[PDB]
């Protein structure tokens, strides 16, 4: 169970700083559960 | 709206049009919509210049009865499976589905029905060459958020359907009339939230997604060059190995001391004479 | 044959119980493959034995095959115009127009172009497996295996019986160390998983006769009920209603 | 009356079986791989995985999912086939509706200016423009029946371009990403689940009591 | 791998199906 849930956390989170820059200094979006 | 366009009866011709509409619930995409013209209290969207085959206008036309006849085979096949009429929720779970796939007509989604169609039993079974037919599915590129809604259920379908050969017991059962030790191990819908009881069942329901895509598309020319360039690439490596090993040996075939001295003389498109005419005394036999 | 026991026979008149156990495959063997050698069928039919009191028809049929041999390939005019614009992927496309002299027709060979042979292919998957069951029944006569096949179309179901220790002890290890050790050295690829070895030798066997597994699209599985319905419907039906 | 020729056939020659079975015994002797993988729930997952990455690798990224609704509709009530008053009635109106809004893309302008150019037509246009080819006669602006001829002149820039534009690489989605799978499931998903909402002889008995019911 | 794989059957096994005013609210959505 600890093992999966950092599997989750670990593709989560990289998707998120991969997506969220690009969707961040535009100017002044997109968050999967 | 109907912009003018090169007549349909023409070969090659496309006929372009726009569709407004007023925004609700429905086959709506806001996201590759031109724009959405806001209103008092009501948006409406208005689509891009979109441009359809005739092989595409005529399967757009009959998507109701090609939805409803594929849901009514899943009907038929449920009640063959189970042995009690499904309740309302799957029906219109199903529907939806076949709808939406009659609808986007595109053959990255027919190749993906044909493969999975051959993918289901090589992950059902023990062993089975099952890389190889995981690895035909990346060969287009994904471009729209159908493929990767289909893609997505495919992988969680797949790797569910492995799990269940990690409890493989040992049973008694009798087939025709012995007792025998089988080697027995869910089967989860790929349209609907019912689980099956043969795995037989979801293999139809792939095959009859696979079908609602129109064999127009099925003889592209990207679908023509593959034959084409397959057929000339074997030909080309018989003539590699012609030219490699002579072109009587190949035509008439390696004898068995070749083939010890060598080795790598066992290939396709080479053939041992020592073993035909073995063959030919063991079925003379 | 599964439903019996075998018992191997140690030099000293002693005996060491067996487990017989089954496991099917399931392949497309002689399914029409972009490359074989029709040439192969030649020699086949020279060595099959018929009724015939001649060889009239036979060699007419080999002269057949022998005419059959080189086929000249045209390109689809289609193609042909289509080429003639967007030439960027220039090295598969290069070496496809190449493949081509006079850049409307060129030679192929061996392959037969998906030709009507469905039986005369099939005839000859059955006779190359039943060398493999000759040659294994040779290979290891103190071994109580079993292999029996049986072709639909173009189909097939290898069956392949094998034999594992009961006691989960080394006297089947010891057996096999001391027939290593005597002088048979093929019996390296018996002790464990003896399955896989006859399938192996079935594969490289049916190789020899240029006939090739896929390795996509064939599943093995042990004695399963569902594996064996869906093989025999698949016999019965060919086209699904929808 | 015909004789089949001779032909030349072929000789056998000495094939000895033996010689096959020391050539397996040979074989055998080393070690082999067997061809097929053991279906295990890690390893399909673990080649999913695998291939994604080589796909990402092969193909340039892209950040906007191509469409695949070829024709974008919505409903609330039930619907009634059209017919041809119902379609008269219905541009009428639709035009009306189409005035009111304000074009923010040359697909829109042009859009309003085919709606404007559409109300703009003659009572003599309009009973040519949905009469039957038998009745048909030609007219200023509906040369056939169900179209209607539109100028340059009535197009304003913005449609103009976007028609010079209309007479007138290889990328692939991010599949190993995580927001762009939950985006696309989310996005279908809705699709999916606004396409179920509920609208506001012998043979027969055994049709209405089972299939039809 | 084998953990995801072994989590994701469980989760996929636990959701299987098996056969005043504020009330109002309360049962057209939260119990709905």
């Amino acid at each position: 169970l600890e093992v999966y849930i950092y599997y989750n956390i670990k593709s989560l989170l990289v998707a998120l700083a991969q997506n969220n820059k690009a969707r961040f200094y535009s100017k002044v979006g997109v968050y999967p559960s | 709206f109907i912009l003018p366009s090169k007549s349909l009866e023409v070969a090659g011709s496309f006929i372009r049009f726009i569709t407004v509409f007023r925004i609700g619930p429905g086959l709506v995409d806001k996201d590759n919509l031109d724009t959405i013209l806001i209103d008092g209290d009501s948006q409406w969207g208005v689509s891009k210049v979109m441009s359809i085959d005739l092989n595409r206008l005529l399967a757009l036309n009959i998507a109701f009865e090609k939805a409803l006849i594929a849901t009514a085979t899943w009907f038929q096949y449920y009640t063959e499976d189970q042995g009690q009429f499904p309740l309302q929720y799957a029906i219109r779970s199903v529907f939806a589905n076949h709808f939406l796939l009659a609808i986007c007509q595109k053959m990255k989604l027919c190749a993906i029905f044909d493969n999975l169609r051959y993918l289901i039993p090589a992950v059902t079974s023990l062993y089975s060459g099952f890389p190889s037919l995981i690895e035909k599915l990346f060969e287009r590129p994904f471009k729209s958020s159908l493929e990767v809604y289909i893609y997505y259920n495919i992988k969680s379908l797949l790797v569910a359907l492995a799990q269940n050969n990690k409890a493989r017991f040992y049973s008694k059962v009798k087939l025709l009339g012995l007792t025998v030790d089988q080697s027995t191990v869910v089967y989860p819908s790929f349209m609907s939230r019912i689980v099956y009881k043969h795995y037989r069942s979801l293999i139809s329901e792939v095959t009859t997604c696979f079908f609602l895509f129109e064999k127009g598309l099925h003889g592209n020319m990207n679908e023509e060059a593959k034959i084409h360039l397959e057929t000339v690439e074997w030909a080309l490596k018989f003539r590699e190995k012609e030219e490699k090993y002579g072109e009587s040996l190949v035509e008439n075939g390696y004898m068995m001391w070749e083939l010890r001295a060598n080795a790598e003389l066992a290939e396709q498109q080479l053939y041992c004479q020592d073993a035909i005419e073995l063959a030919a005394i063991e079925l003379n036999k | 044959w599964a439903s019996g026991e075998s018992f191997i026979e140690l030099s000293n008149h002693k005996f060491i119980r067996m487990k017989r156990k089954l496991m099917y495959v399931s392949a497309d063997a002689t399914k029409w493959s972009p490359g074989d050698n029709s040439a192969k069928f030649r020699r086949f039919t020279s060595m099959l034995h018929n009724g015939l009191p001649n060889n009239k028809l036979k060699n007419c049929v080999i002269d057949a095959l022998k005419q059959v041999y080189k086929t000249d390939f045209f390109m689809s005019r289609k193609l042909r115009n289509y080429i003639d614009s967007m030439e960027s992927l220039d090295p598969h496309i290069k070496q496809f127009l190449d493949f081509f002299p006079d850049g409307h027709h060129g030679e192929v060979k061996g392959n037969w172009l998906q030709g009507n042979l469905n039986k005369c292919s099939s005839l000859f998957g059955v006779a190359m497996s039943l060398l493999f069951k000759q040659v294994w029944t040779n290979l290891f006569p103190e071994l109580d295996c079993f292999f029996e096949f049986a072709h639909h179309s173009d189909d097939a179901l290898f069956i392949y019986g094998y034999l594992e220790p009961v006691d989960d002890g080394t006297d089947w290890f010891l057996f096999v160390s001391q027939q290593i050790q005597a002088g048979h050295l093929h019996w390296f690829s018996v002790n464990t998983e003896m399955w896989k070895s006859m399938f192996n030798l079935h594969e490289h066997i049916l190789l020899l006769g240029s006939i090739k597994i896929s390795p996509k699209k064939t599943t093995v599985s042990p004695t399963n009920a569902e594996f064996l319905s869906t093989f025999f419907e698949g016999c019965a039906v060919s086209i699904p209603f929808v | 009356p015909y004789y089949i020729p001779d032909y030349k056939g072929m000789e056998p020659i000495g094939a000895n079986i033996e010689d096959l079975v020391d050539y397996s015994k040979d074989w055998l002797s080393r070690a082999r791989n067997f061809s097929f993988f053991e279906v295990k729930g890690t390893a399909v997952f673990e080649c999913f995985n695998s291939n994604e990455a080589n796909h990402c690798q092969r193909y340039p990224m892209s950040r906007k999912p191509r469409n695949f609704l070829l024709i974008q509709c919505s409903l609330i009530t039930s619907y009634k086939p059209a017919t041809t008053l119902s379609d008269q009635i219905d541009s009428r109106r639709a035009c009306s509706y189409i005035l009111n809004l304000i074009p923010d893309t040359p697909a829109s302008y042009l859009i309003h200016d085919m709606a404007y150019r559409y109300i703009n037509l003659t009572r003599e246009d309009m009973i040519n423009y949905y009469a039957p080819r038998i009745q048909f006669k030609q007219t200023q602006n509906v040369r056939e029946p169900g179209t209607f001829k539109l100028t340059s002149s009535m197009l304003r820039a913005e449609s103009k371009a976007m028609l010079d534009l209309l007479n007138n690489q290889i990328e692939s989605l991010n599949i190993a990403s995580h927001i762009v799978q939950s985006e696309s499931v989310s996005l279908i998903t809705k699709i999916l689940s606004d396409l179920e909402l509920n609208i506001t002889t012998v043979l027969d008995k055994f049709f209405q009591n089972e299939t039809q019911k």
